[PDB]
């Protein structure tokens, strides 16, 4: 239910606002037990 | 919680020796048990995270609609907890996480099967976040999100799954970057819908300091850079095991003819100016029988102590080009001696005990740039001494290397007058990385602290590619590494991690010692203090160099490397006030460059 | 004891050596003197030591060798396979 | 906990599919809501601790007497969590800490905004910590804290923060150093003030133990370097594409004057004693015509199936100088051909086919050291071969590239007798890491295993930059480099990165094969084990050098390469015993030097 | 929870300032106290775990029997919590686990004296495991346990404690390696009694997946890499302090007699063809004179601007033989001038102003492997140009460097005609890294964005050790060396790290500018991109390289650098989809290749 | 309520007393969530 063609869109980079996903986690050996 | 889960083999309570236990299995609740870490716990759960930022996408692929949930497999139980019996005997524990190995198994096949299908729709996704700026280090940005959409739609690959599944990529996109937000068509409403605030607050600037997460990692890896150094190792006053002190050694290379016998240690000559002259014979390992000249100039490496090594000779590039003797198609090899006379007093076939070429090659010869010269095709010669293969036993025994013409004729005296072929490129290389050696010869120990200031610029260059001095410069540079992560100090300014060498300095020029005496302020110490540590910085092997002004001294060496783990070590989350200003400052610079891009995209892709 | 085989250049000096009639050659019967002839068990190319029988490299002119080295021999190379190189180096 | 906030849409509890959710708003306690992560409250807080260790300078100072305090601003909610809808429907929780992404950031920006301000002091008090020794690597040392304050105000730099709150500094020195206390003047009594005795805990060494934190970073630090190596692309035994096995390449340095066209199969040359000998031209880009001279001797490079390649040559050093021709003010370039013929075969102008003078340079003579000769300045005539840009077509089409003296006016041949330019130094570098070559051919794939054994020293040196054996070395040494953290073996002494190959020599020497079968005792095959792997680290060429030792084999490889991980991951926060001895009896000697030291301070700024 | 307990000063409750708190000690349940964070708990009792996983053997060796056990040492209170009094003082806390620093340190001793005793068990144990395969990287193998023994017994070290205690080394294995049970006599039952099923689950390879761990892993390192490049710094386009952009440097080579002085800024020299040649007279600071001729082409480096810098001369393999003028036993020596006359214009031994020769070294010739000529011994001689010790005033005064033949008596101009000895090896090493240089000169900061393009072979091989370029480039590199541990793009194939230049050329061809313009489908932008970035990885020198194809726009550079951060950031424990399929493509050939090793050991170790 | 010239004052580093401050935490994206 959005328009990507629409107005009313938002783009504004900040740096408040940094992309991130999941690049890495804590999977060693010795933490996991 | 950690270890397994263990349960009273038949007896409730009355549990007293570790034998009284036996491994909890699935039959309590036929496959064994084990504890699920607090650690996994959070780690696993945050890997589903991974799958829900694409959740739109793959439901509307109609793949994995059940998202794993970890904490849902997981099945409490109250028991003994250990790794051992003897351990869980004494920790009786309340709801502890337990589960199964396949069960283990089948839960992360799930979220890496979930993984393998977002595969490339990962990949379009990132494409779309760096075909144009979709971040920046400071500050805000902003672009009619209608141009952005059209460049995408003019830029992205045929392929991208984002022109099969707009929609989706827009939420995908939404779920990750605050600054990406979709008009809710319906309620006109509009909204970060970004799952990462937390996180990106760690890696935004504040109005006058770097992102929390930058200076930490720096810090972090400055620290891990003076661990892998072992400042107690380099700064050691007492002998160290080779073995321990050394560590992955690098290739060499050495003119044999160039360098000073009073240099270079391990080389022998047979003196000029004697007449000294005689042909011998030798066979290699084939019985082939070979002949060559010993003279006047003749020089060899004196294989004994030099611990496993590796050589390559190059003659490439020579000329070796006389009136009755031409280089082209010639051979040259390496023979191995063995005797127990001295090579310098050799002027006979009959000194030369057992001989044996042990390698040789034939040379190709053409014309150099260099008139009437003819130029030596590159060549390989290779030889590995390997000391246990020699296995010398009668320690009057001396183990010799020479290169030189071999021939299958007699090579008349007159014609070939070289006394060898080591004017050619050598290069070794250690066969070994638990032997060091030290100005020439193998020591079961070093004593890095004396090592400091006792290496002349010769000395150094003649050194083999196992000499303990070499080492110590590669750990040492570990430390200048790290010094120079953290410290942003312009010329003559003080640091943390100059003072060490000032305080040195400061009590040294009050010592009683010999000789005159002089007084400087402290203003000054600290500014020699600040030269030496840039020297270091800028060529750590000036700590090895003989009267390198401060670095030549083991105490301005102990004090520096010791200090170091101290100064970063009582560091909070901090950045040198040099470096905080220029970060902001440009990634001020950079933000606006953003823009500038940003302008241009609105430009060429106007908005309706 | 996985061998490999020898290298352009290696070969190329065996057939120059072969056309002066220095190739060295070992033969269980008479070793690694080849004044009496027998089937050659391994041949020096270029320093390495190739073995005759599957062309593999079982050693270098560094180590002595008394006797074709123990290896993984796949056995395929037939005596008529390179007896052309014998006889260039016999004659 | 992790993610987002969902309540439900308008129906308490009768929640039941994605849409009867929505994003929880700060209007239901108006921006969005993010769950902060146990992760992320634990590690905040421990960034407020940072401003704490300066409260006593902080507060006179009169800055942000208000000390954050995260857990404040976090707002404990009962609600469904999950990164998106589906996750979070069936998954409620109870008590989630929740907060808005804007208080998020005004938390951070007070901790930034303190650090900031702390920016200043932060350096003065480590400076004051490295002056002199404040720590020690085992034990413990002494010094009248009279002299210690006596010294520091001697040295510490005038505009020092030191030296405007003394007793601050005291407060916040001891905050860090259990070693440093102050006498409360009131009680009389002295105590340890620092907060943290735990964290040292770890950093400090056992009666005969290096410390755990040490032990654990470089046992991690091994692993680390493990598997940036990929023991599964280096030992695999099928293909492994070239873009996945490729790592960023290093340059490589030839003088292709001196090859042999029998081992650089990237050459091709005319043969000399032919009389071949043709004058041609040619135009560069720009349509000016060049003379020049193809003859006997003549080399270029065969261009096609290198890859993408940057080449530069530098003329620096030679000569040239012939009776009639003198280098001084004369031209070089580089020029490509395209022709169906092979170069060989050339002899007339004829079958050039298609040519351009791609690039030029003039040059510069002098006199040189040798007399008589001539010797040329420094250059960096540059070629960028890429393939794309030639659009090879026709299968028929070589394509080659030369270096000789190009001129304005015909070159007479007796004049200027070179066959090109080609006697320089040629500097290769890759104009791609994603494309991987073979002993001078592109290949579209590779296999590690096959790799092994099969170079010899000419072939390794002839190969291109972007050779397979290059690549495989440099990911092969990040192994060597990992056994060596790990390993302190000294000669001939077993290990457990050692037997992995003894295993294979073990059962190998059994394994039915040809030729005459030798039975070695498990203590030889130990030794000859511990050789190979010495060599190797110190040589991690040897793995890929035909007739390596043991190394040569590409079973031992393999064994070895898998090996490392299982020898490192089963480890327990353990050292070698000659290592921890070595590190204790080191720590001991410096130690006993801070000692030492700070006796010659108290002598020099006696206590009262 | 974190910091230290704080109790009420004397009054419950009615606690208002901070001075109404106090360290809680000991002596309130006489050390003081500290908190023992979450952290700290979790990870001190895994440190435990590492003995529990020898129970079997720790016992039967009679010591230690009391395992540890963290969680009991702890002491729960309810209290006021912070590293500060004010901090503590609004942070009331209930059942905060504390300890005392004796505590704590008997504590950690226990574990570390555990370890010590496990020592060599540690070892033997891992070489169990390594001597033949006990892990395989995907699927499954298999062996008669018999089989295994029977080589273990045949190949283990005679000292191997498992020779003493079989059934301890037994629990041992199968506690860490689910793969290895030990059938029950009394029950034949068999099972895993592995206690790291959770941990190993993160190892392993799904259907199609390489392991999660790995990864994690090796994406970490990539952005470890870009964040040590700093991107802020290295695509700023504003000014960076040059100890701030500086990192350590590297030396490097050249010959002062082959650089082209229109290119070398740092070198001048007295022109030819005007019969200039005069003799002239200088003392070492020894006072001891010294003869030297200066003539047409002398050239000296011009010390002022150079920054902090060690020169070393190499003058082996060199001849400077003449027919009246033997180099051996000859003198060469570095002289430094300081004069306000500019040395091209030198004719008369009055202008040089004032002189000294600071450092020679006597040579040592032999013969050559070219005929005639004598080949000097290899030399070091060193000059260390320290600025602060010249003390430059007057700013008309001139710095310079020079390197000739020096002698006792007079050298005749017409027996030793050399203008210098410059035409040797020279390296350079810088004495600081917080200074730069652009092109010969200090700067006092850099604008990294202009550096881009800028430099040509020539300029950058002249550049001094210092310059900001090859600065910019091992920065620039690190970036280089991340894009490819994450891209397994082939030729030009797009990816998230290739699209950012793209951008800048979709954008670019659009601008109105100069010249002919030209489109490029999005197709042809996204190769000609694609090998932008390929050039880039393979030659991280090309973006400050002139010409350089695309890389030598800053527009593209900085959206590279910038882009990398995004690209890394926003990836979900993913891998290359042509990297995932050759992982697991491997990893069966090497698991294949251990079953079929495993087989041979079965065959040469029968089971009874 | 000290006197940094006066007596009574301490100066014993030790090893168990390693002075830190928080150098560096863990801060890396997909942890902090
Ligand atoms: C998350 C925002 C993604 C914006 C990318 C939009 C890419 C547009 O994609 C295009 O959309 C057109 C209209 O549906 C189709 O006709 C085209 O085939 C399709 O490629
Ligand atoms: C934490 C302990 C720090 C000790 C450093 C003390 C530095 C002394 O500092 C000095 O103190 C004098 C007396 O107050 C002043 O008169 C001087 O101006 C001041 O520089
Ligand atoms: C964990 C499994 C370890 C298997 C290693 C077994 C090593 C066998 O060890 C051998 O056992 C024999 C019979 O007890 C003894 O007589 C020998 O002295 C001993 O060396
Ligand atoms: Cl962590
Ligand atoms: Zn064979």
């Amino acid at each position: 239910t959005i328009n990507v063609t629409g107005d009313g869109n938002v783009f504004k980079p900040s740096a408040e606002t940094s992309s991130t996903a999941v690049p890495s986690l804590s999977l060693s050996p010795g933490m996991l037990n | 919680p950690g270890g397994v889960p263990w349960i009273a083999i038949g007896d409730e309570t009355s549990v007293t020796s570790p034998g009284a236990l036996r491994r909890m299995t699935s039959k309590d609740i036929d496959e064994p048990l084990v504890v699920v870490t607090e650690h996994a716990i959070a780690n696993f759960t945050k890997a589903e995270m991974a799958l829900e930022f694409n959740r739109e996408f793959l439901d509307k692929l109609r793949v994995l609609s059940v998202s794993p949930k970890y904490s849902d497999l997981l099945t409490y139980v109250d028991c003994y907890v250990g790794v051992s019996a003897r351990q869980a005997l004494n920790n009786f524990q309340k709801q502890v996480p337990v589960i199964t190995p396949t069960r283990q198994t089948m839960y992360v096949d799930s979220i890496q099967a979930a993984l393998k299908a977002l595969e490339k729709w990962e990949i379009d996704l990132r494409v779309a976040q760096t075909l144009l700026p979709t971040n920046v280090p400071i500050g805000e940005v902003s672009c009619p999100m209608q141009s952005v959409v059209k460049l995408l739609d003019d830029q992205l690959p045929d392929d991208s799954l984002i022109r099969r599944y707009p929609k989706e990529a827009a939420v995908a996109l939404a779920k990750r970057n605050g600054g990406i937000q979709w008009m809710d068509v319906s309620e006109g409403t509009v909204m970060n819908e970004a799952v990462n605030a937390v996180a990106a607050s760690a890696l935004a600037p504040s109005a006058s300091a770097p992102p929390l997460e930058e200076k930490s990692k720096l810090t972090e890896q400055a620290m891990d850079l003076v661990t892998a150094a072992e400042p107690e190792i380099i700064a050691s006053l007492v002998p160290v095991p080779a073995p321990v002190f050394a560590i992955p050694p690098k290739p060499a290379d050495y003119n044999v003819r160039t360098l000073k016998i009073d240099e270079a240690t391990w080389l022998r000559m047979i003196p000029k100016t004697m007449g000294t002259l005689f042909q011998i014979q030798v066979t290699d390992n084939t019985g082939t029988n070979w002949h060559f000249n010993l003279r006047g100039g003749t020089r060899v490496v004196n294989l004994d102590q030099i611990a496993p090594m590796r050589f390559v000779l190059d003659l490439g590039g020579k000329s070796y080009k006389e009136t009755s003797w031409d280089p082209n198609g010639k051979k040259v090899g390496f023979i191995v001696f063995q005797s127990k006379i001295p090579f310098e007093l050799w002027t006979a076939a009959s000194q030369i005990g057992q001989a044996t070429v042990v390698n040789y090659v034939q040379l190709y010869a053409e014309d150099s740039s260099f008139t009437a010269q003819s130029i030596i095709a590159t060549t390989s010669l290779a030889y590995n001494y390997e000391p246990e293969q020699l296995n010398k036993t009668d320690p009057e025994m001396n183990y010799y290397l020479l290169a030189t013409f071999i021939d299958s004729a007699a090579i008349t005296p007159t014609n070939m007058t070289q006394p060898d072929v080591w004017d050619a490129l050598l290069t070794m290389s250690p066969l070994s990385a638990g032997e060091v050696t030290v100005k020439g010869a193998v020591v079961s120990e070093v004593v890095p602290a004396e090592l400091i200031g006792s290496y002349t610029p010769e000395s150094l260059n003649a050194s083999l590619p196992n000499d303990a001095a070499r080492c110590m410069i590669d750990r040492a540079s570990k430390i200048a590494e790290a010094i120079k992560i953290d410290d942003d100090a312009g010329p003559d300014e003080y640091s943390p991690n100059s003072v060490p060498i000032q305080g040195q300095l400061a009590i040294s020029q009050l010592e009683t010692g010999y000789g005159v005496r002089i007084f400087n302020p402290k203003g000054i110490l600290s500014k020699i203090a600040s030269r030496a540590m840039q020297a270091f910085i800028g060529d750590p092997s000036t700590i090895i160099t003989q009267a390198a002004p401060v670095l030549s001294d083991k105490n301005n060496w102990i004090a520096l490397a010791q200090g170091v783990k101290t100064s970063l070590r009582t560091k909070s989350l901090s950045a040198g006030v040099k470096t905080a200003v220029s970060k902001l400052s440009s990634s001020e610079s950079i933000q606006n460059w953003t823009q500038g891009f940003l302008d241009k995209v609105s430009t060429h892709f106007p908005a309706p | 004891m996985e061998v490999c085989l020898p290298n352009g250049h290696q070969i190329v000096d065996l057939i120059n050596n072969a056309f002066e009639g220095r190739v060295s050659i070992y033969s269980a019967q008479e070793g690694w003197d080849k004044t009496i002839s027998a089937q050659p068990d391994m041949m020096v190319c270029g320093g390495a030591v190739v073995c005759m029988h599957c062309l593999g490299v079982v050693g270098s002119l560094q180590r002595k060798l008394k006797h074709l080295p123990h290896h993984r021999c796949n056995q395929q190379i037939r005596h008529q396979d390179y007896v052309d190189v014998q006889f260039a180096d016999r004659v």
